């Protein structure tokens, strides 16, 4: 149902199990036979990705106008060493 | 269509979206199934606008154009209890550093 | 001979190129020898009357910075016999980019090539951003894919 | 003879 990750200040983020899904690193995480620590990641940053989530399950397969993912400079870096880490 | 949400309060943040024809009430539901608190608990809000339970989403605001996924809209949300009053409280998340030299115009 | 090239069928099809992203668009015909030849781009939100043939291909990138973009929903557009004097939609719009493509967009909109290094990011993600969205390896690609 | 397109003297159109 829903999954809650935390942040490296202690926010957390109760989002959509089939949404976490998104991305590999928690796909594998919980695809054995919930809450996940990503104290690595500040909550500017998590919380951006777990929009990412919910505009990737939204737009997939959709055949409507795509908006742009919007990502402020300031937050680009950080965010670019979550996607590469969480795999989305 | 559908709205996509934020619901927040103190450092929780609820990622959740629902028709912007369902109710205030039913967003509650979610909420309850979630933080275990039922609905008559509750307080939700559009900034400072305490949403009664039998409106829409819509009809309190929300409407698929302004809470889109990449951008949801946010919802606070406060809860009661038997003798105190708990103001409505978001914690903000934290800030970016300095944008660095190599990436500014 | 190529695998993707146009055919000269020399068969009018009229279509409309509709760009519904925010990028600008650069219209990319490959010749009769597959290979890739630019056509005007189109702003944001604008669309445009294209006289092309049967059974000529297309594909659209961000004219700037060639990053892809989908047509209709797949990667390449190939105009139809009018049916009753209707132009064919091509419906150009941004993919889902995954979220490590989309930051790799950004920063390289931000920081000129030379000085990606000097990003303190994991060393990783130093070549990621230098392999920049390119065209002729799309077709490459778009080549092996096809044969499996 | 190669048929390549090309572009009506128009005005493009706002979506």
């Amino acid at each position: 149902m829903y999954v809650k990750l935390i942040s490296s200040d202690g926010h957390e983020f109760i989002v959509k199990r089939e949404h976490a899904l998104t991305s590999g690193t928690i796909k594998a995480m919980l695809s054995g036979p919930n809450e996940v620590n990503f104290r690595e990641i500040p909550s500017h940053v998590l919380s951006k990705v777990c929009m990412y989530f919910t505009y990737k399950v939204r737009y997939t397969n959709s055949s409507t106008e795509i908006p742009e993912f919007p990502i402020a400079p300031e937050i680009a870096l950080e965010l670019l060493m979550a996607a590469n880490f969480l795999d989305c | 269509m559908d709205v996509f949400l934020m619901i927040r309060r103190h450092k929780t943040t609820i990622f959740t979206d629902a028709k912007e024809s369902s109710t205030v009430f039913e967003l509650k539901r979610i909420v309850e199934g979630i933080l275990k608190r039922p609905p008559d608990e509750q307080r939700l809000y559009k900034d400072d606008q305490l949403l009664d339970d039998g409106k829409t989403l819509g009809e309190c605001g929300f409407t698929s154009q302004t809470a889109r996924p990449q951008a949801p809209a946010t919802v606070g949300l406060a809860f009661r209890a038997d003798d105190t009053f708990e103001a409505l409280c978001i914690e903000p998340f934290s800030s970016p550093p300095e944008l660095p030299d190599v990436m500014k115009p | 001979r190529p695998v993707l090239r146009s055919v000269n069928s020399r068969e009018p099809s009229q279509v409309i190129f509709c760009n519904r992203s925010p990028r600008v668009v650069l219209p990319v015909w490959l010749n009769f020898d597959g290979e890739p030849q630019p056509y005007p781009t189109l702003p944001p939100g604008t669309g445009r009357r294209i006289h092309s043939y049967r059974g000529h291909l297309w594909l659209f990138r961000d004219a700037g910075t060639h990053d892809g973009l989908l047509v209709n929903q797949t990667e390449l557009f190939v105009p139809s016999l009018n049916v009753d004097g209707q132009p064919i939609f091509a419906n150009i719009t941004l993919p889902v980019y995954t979220l490590k493509e989309r930051c790799l967009q950004v920063v390289r909109s931000l920081v000129k090539p030379e000085n990606y290094r000097r990003l303190d990011i994991v060393r990783s993600l130093y070549e990621d951003l230098e392999d920049h969205p390119n065209v002729q390896k799309d077709l490459e690609r778009l080549t092996q894919e096809r044969i499996a | 003879e190669a048929l390549a397109p090309y572009i009506p003297m128009d005005d493009d159109f706002q979506l």
